[PDB]
């Protein structure tokens, strides 16, 4: 397939971390999705492909009811190597580390894989995680850190029956699994549910170190965030906490053109040894 | 003592307070560390292997020993940190009717590695001969049962033996222990030490609206204000303590000595006397 | 220490029934009893291991029963011309030594292995005071580096008692007359296995039998095979 | 090494706490016994394991061990409670370090009987016998448990019900020789090496265990005691 | 016998403090009362040569 | 120890780079070997000191050690080229490792046979023997370099032209006994403890140096290899 992008706006701003803020201006450093960037647009109207997991993903999905459920996340996706099958199930979700390769596809009954080996977690959660013209947007961003692996969550049900494409509006994730199994993960595998006895096409992502300055409400719940290397508007909203600059100018970060090439010149070469004379005679010494 | 569990047990609160009254055990020796100190160590997962033996061979688990179990069935390394926990089961695990039910492998070739279960039902094959299968004067069965009765003496019952392995990998600890937990006290300052958040201050009664995923709680310039209980659903303030700037006013030492104190910050209830701004 | 008969010849072969008492107990935890029949000259045989299913040799002797707390041999009705001792073997906790039990003359009456593995010693005629002498027990059919053997000395008027056991491959395991002077060292595992003396402590004098098979936790292992014995005589 | 309140005090009606400090090595490691003795009469077992107590011992002691110490609760004391309270545990180097006696003083069945003491010469010495009636001798160990007339116990050998290892103190090691026989109920102790510090009682003190107490610390114990002899070398 | 060498005792001593003891040391609280007997003995301890 | 990619690739026309890569105590300190074997045939020397190039070997190929690793060229490559190469290197640590073997694929007069091998008992085994015709086999060294069928070549032991310290592998040291005669061309190594570990060649390599390849750092290295036999113990 061709795999198409679209343009994303300005959503994935999660929460850093647990702490209660009203009515003030917080600028984080962290793994977040940068805005208006280009996200692929895989069709699952069949598409199965590996995506390099580098610091985090943005997954989306606009499933009707059951489409798109599962997550294959892993290093290698071989028996070797440990692996993650987080998977949906009928109201439960079923989130293993063992090291199941493969069966033959990932497809979907427990048909992505047929093994058995040696596993270290089966966390078996019972809250499940998961109108005609009345669709269903789910945004799920992973993490990777030193000793967690973090899956934030935001189920908004979007209204506008537009082509397929992301809507206008910010809209944060909040935390529901902690999971602190620690396991590399460089590798993201997709799934949906076949059941054969434009449907959905979901959005991926890739997180980058950055500065955001969140707004948070008197509730307690982000509104919205400004980047902070985005444009010359954003870095001025960044240094200075406000989101309503007034008017003039106001002197930003400096800038400092880096060097390209490197030139280490030395003196001409002369005065060469006489070496060439001492391995060179008849007789030498005793 | 040939196929023996290895249960993999994590994500828990593992009490092992509770471990000292479960059954009447007979022998709760840990090599590693000390039992109340063992409540305050976190681990990633324990290894639970179980398995049954005769009293006379109970001294032959430890880490690093020879003996007909020892080295044939199961064998410690000299890094065993958990438990030889183990108890006589000679209530339910003997009955007149032939126990030919276990086996200790009693032929072998070598010493096997240590932390290793060998699930093998081939017949030993005692060199210089191909053994296709057969019994008789090169080749038997390496297997033998036990002959535990009801009408015996301690010694040769039936005692189950049952290690807990400790381990520390590249992953973070999962099973901790118990974490002791007190009263609250309200309106006093006193001091909090909330799931690693350390401090001083007044524990109030507030009214915030937090998020369900929120349990600490800052303020404007980094500086926490309230938190969440870890205990019942409840919103606190934490307000630092009772501290001020003591000043004295004094006519001066030429008419007399009475002097005033003022104390800046306080409600005359924390410290004639007046109330001032 | 065993409780045995000093001797046994009235009655012959109608009322002897000898036994081994002095245990107290129900034989610790496998009721296996054996009988060897020590004879002068040639190695000892075995004539049974269990209470019941006697071995391939003579079927006048069997029903072995432990009775009360001792295993009764009956041996009436056998023959009435044998010269020979009778001993048996008990006590089989974890790591106890000298099962075996005193001399007992069960001659009835009094005045009247060669071909099957393989039979060697050493041969240590006059042995000088100390040193180290090796005595290999080579056998051409079983496997000497995979079977369960040991080796028990007896001596002039004093009955048996194991001297050294060794397991398949990871024990050398000492008897407690030694106590740490005797060294078991293995062979080549496809030659032989032989023994070190390691400076012995003028109580070595007694001949030495290294049999193929355990004593008191004895198996099958087909046939009961023994090999004759050498005299240390020690100079000390 | 144990520390134990020289003699506490107490009023009758209430309850007292008598305690027992010891380190990791020893209690760390193990379970604390305590013992009462009367005075006068042959000593007896209160409290082993610290959570169990035998079917003689009613309902009034209670032990608790919080910690790497020892702590014992009376509740309810009265006159018949005047004794002494020992502490005994098998320290992890292969001993068993008793304790130093709580004068709690308030001002308001099978024989294990044992002999073979007497004056002797110094310098040598004889054999200490014992002996039994009908108590499965074979499923059971023996401690060898000397106390000096006015001062407190301390162990001295251990034998198991096996009849394998065996054990002696830091003191009486080399110079002392423990044994049994295939016949009735019966154990033998031979001295050697006099030093004329030996006028004590010699307890021969029946146990529950089968192995030596270091394998099973969690099972071992002592069961009811014996009338010692008294041997008083005196040099 | 000439290089005495004490023993263990019951309470830490002091800076420029003498610790020239002769009575016979009390383990725990059973006075041994001169006698040597379990785990009592006297802190002079001679140290040994070669 | 030495880096080699296990399996490379490669275009006929143009010209591919194949590298080793090693710590400086054996590349660093001596100079790589690079070696030529068809699938089928013997090995055959095909780089040695990084500098030069045997008489048989034609300029299609060159080698360079810039730094601590070496590195091959083949300018011009052809369905001819279609061998594994394998990078040898003597570390200063008394012993001579080899490399892993480059599937460089692309889809478009002296004898020195040995003989000696043949199925055996396990635990032990029998002689290795060698020989040549008119070779001077006094100066010059010999190796023994085994193969497995399927996987890659390692040194064995070493003996030197003097026929005086010889030297052996890691695994193969003290069970081996490697010596000369006096008579004609010829080698014999005997082996012990079998370990069932040996299904390989044991190929008889003649060298060129006269002492052991620990001294001369720059002149070892092997000259053209012989027919060896197949010995397969398989336990
Ligand atoms: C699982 O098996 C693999 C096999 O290589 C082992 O390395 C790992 O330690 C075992 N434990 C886990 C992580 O389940
Ligand atoms: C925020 O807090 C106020 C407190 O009165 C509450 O009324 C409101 O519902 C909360 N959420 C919104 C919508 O502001
Ligand atoms: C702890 O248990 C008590 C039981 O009454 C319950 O009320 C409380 O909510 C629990 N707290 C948590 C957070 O588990």
């Amino acid at each position: 397939l061709p795999p198409a992008y679209t343009n994303s706006f300005t959503r994935g701003v999660y929460y850093p971390d647990k702490v209660f803020r009203s009515s003030v201006l917080h600028s984080t450093q962290d793994l977040f999705l940068p805005f208006f960037s280009n996200v692929t647009w895989f069709h699952v109207i069949f598409d199965n492909p590996v995506l390099p997991f580098n610091d985090g993903v943005y997954f989306a999905s606009i499933e009707k009811s059951n489409i798109i459920r599962g997550w294959i996340f892993g290093t290698t996706l071989d028996s070797k190597t440990q692996s993650l099958l987080i998977v949906n199930n009928a109201t439960n979700v079923v989130i293993k580390v063992c090291e199941f390769q493969f069966c033959n596809d990932p497809f979907l009954e427990f048909r992505v894989y047929s093994s058995a080996n040696n596993c270290t977690f089966e966390y078996v959660s019972q809250p499940f995680l998961m109108q005609g013209n009345f669709k269903n947007l789910r945004e799920f961003v992973f993490k990777n850190i030193d000793g967690y692996f973090k899956i934030y969550s935001k189920h908004t049900p979007i209204i506008v029956r537009e082509p397929e494409d992301l809507p206008q509006g910010f809209s944060a994730l909040e935390p529901l699994v902690d999971l602190p199994i620690g396991i590399n993960i460089t590798r993201f595998q997709t799934l949906l549910a076949l059941h054969r006895s434009g449907a959905a096409a979901y959005y991926v992502g890739y997180l980058q170190p950055r500065t955001f300055l969140l707004k948070y409400n008197e509730n307690g719940t982000i509104t919205d965030a400004v980047d902070c290397a985005l444009d010359p508007l954003s870095e001025t909203k960044c240094t200075l906490k406000s989101f309503t600059v007034e008017k003039g100018i106001y002197q930003t970060s400096n800038f400092r053109v880096q060097p390209t090439e490197s030139i280490v010149r030395f003196p001409n070469i002369t005065n060469l040894c006489p070496f060439d004379e001492v391995f060179n005679a008849t007789r030498f010494a005793s | 003592v040939y196929a023996w569990n290895r249960k993999r047990i994590s994500n828990c609160v593992a009490d092992y307070s509770v471990l000292y009254n479960l059954a009447p055990f007979f022998t709760f020796k840990c090599y590693g560390v000390s039992p109340t100190k063992l409540n305050d160590l976190c681990f990633t997962n324990v290894y639970a292997d179980s398995f049954v033996i005769r009293g006379d061979e109970v001294r032959q688990i430890a880490p690093g020993q020879t003996g007909n179990i020892a080295d044939y069935n199961y064998k410690l390394p000299d890094d065993f940190t958990g438990c030889v926990i183990a108890w006589n089961s000679n209530k339910l695990d003997s009955k007149v009717s032939g126990n030919y039910n276990y086996l200790y492998r009693l032929f072998r070739k070598s010493n096997l590695k240590p932390f290793e279960r060998d699930i093998s039902t081939e017949i030993y094959q005692a060199g210089n001969k191909p053994c296709n299968g057969v019994a008789g004067f090169n080749c038997y069965f390496p297997l033998r049962s036990y002959s535990f009765r009801p009408t015996y003496g301690v010694g040769h019952q039936p005692y189950r033996v049952v290690v807990l392995s400790f381990e520390l990998l590249h992953a973070p600890a999962t099973v901790c222990g118990p974490k002791k937990s007190t009263n609250l006290v309200k309106n006093k300052c006193v001091n909090f030490n909330f799931n690693g958040l350390k401090g001083t201050g007044v524990l109030t009664e507030s009214n915030k609206k937090f998020l369900p995923f929120q349990q600490f709680g800052r303020d404007i310039a980094d500086t926490t204000d309230a938190v969440r209980d870890p205990q019942t659903l409840e919103i606190l303030d934490i307000t630092p303590c009772s501290f001020g700037g003591v000043s004295v006013i004094t006519p001066g030492t030429n008419t007399s000595n009475q002097v005033a104190v003022l104390y800046q910050g306080v409600n005359c209830t924390e410290v004639n006397v007046f109330q001032t701004r | 220490v065993l409780t045995q008969p000093p001797s046994a010849s009235g009655s012959p072969g109608q009322s002897v029934t000898i036994s081994c008492t002095g245990t107290s107990s129900d034989f610790g935890g496998y009721n296996s009893v054996s009988w060897y029949q020590q004879h002068p000259g040639k190695a000892p045989k075995l004539m049974i291991y269990e209470v019941s299913k006697r071995p391939s040799g003579v079927p006048d002797r069997f029903s072995g029963s432990k009775s009360g707390n001792t295993a009764s041999l009956t041996v009436s009705g056998l023959q009435a011309e044998d010269e020979a001792d009778y001993y048996c073997s008990s006590y089989a906790g974890s790591n106890n030594f000298d099962v075996f039990g005193t001399g007992t003359k069960v001659t009835v009456l009094g005045g009247g292995g060669g071909s099957e593995v393989q039979l060697v010693e050493s041969g240590g005629g006059l042995i000088q005071p100390g040193g180290s002498l090796r005595l290999s027990c080579a056998a051409s059919g079983f496997t000497v580096s995979s079977n369960y053997m040991s080796w028990v000395r007896q001596a002039p008027g004093k009955g048996l008692e194991w001297v050294s056991v060794i397991y398949s491959g990871g024990s050398t395991y000492y008897a407690d007359s030694v106590k740490g002077r005797f060294t078991i060292s293995r062979d080549n595992s496809e030659n032989t296995l032989y023994l070190q003396m390691n400076s012995l402590r003028a109580e070595d004098t007694a001949v030495y039998y290294c049999a193929r098979g355990e004593i008191q936790p004895y198996y099958y292992y087909g046939m009961d095979v023994w090999g004759q014995g050498t005299t240390v005589t020690v100079s000390s | 090494v144990l520390t134990q309140p020289p003699s506490a005090s107490g009023t009758p009606g209430q309850r007292v706490t008598i305690s027992c400090s010891g380190s990791s090595s020893n209690i760390g490691s193990n379970t604390v016994n305590w013992y009462q003795q009367l005075p006068g009469t042959a000593p007896k077992l209160l409290i082993y394991s610290n959570n169990q107590r035998p079917s003689g011992v009613p309902d009034r002691f209670s032990g608790s061990k919080s910690g790497t110490s020892a702590s014992l609760a009376i509740s309810g004391l009265q006159s018949e409670d005047e004794a002494d309270y020992y502490c005994a545990a098998w320290d992890d180097s292969l001993n068993w370090v008793f304790g130093g006696g709580t004068k709690l003083t308030v001002l308001g069945e099978v024989q294990l009987v044992e002999s073979g003491g007497g004056v002797v010469q110094p310098g040598g010495s004889l054999r200490l016998s014992c002996a039994a009636s009908g108590f499965r001798f074979d499923d059971h160990a023996m401690h060898w448990v000397r106390q000096a007339p006015g001062k407190g116990l301390e162990w001295v050998s251990v034998i198991s019900g096996d009849g394998g290892s065996t054990y002696y103190a830091d003191s009486v090691k080399g110079r002392f020789s423990i044994s049994r026989d295939d016949s009735k109920n019966s154990l033998y102790l031979q001295m050697n090496s006099l030093r004329t510090e030996d006028t004590a009682l010699y307890y021969c003190a029946k146990d529950r265990s089968y192995g030596p107490p270091d394998v099973f610390n969690y099972e071992y114990g002592m069961d009811v005691w014996g009338q010692g002899t008294t041997v008083t070398v005196s040099s």
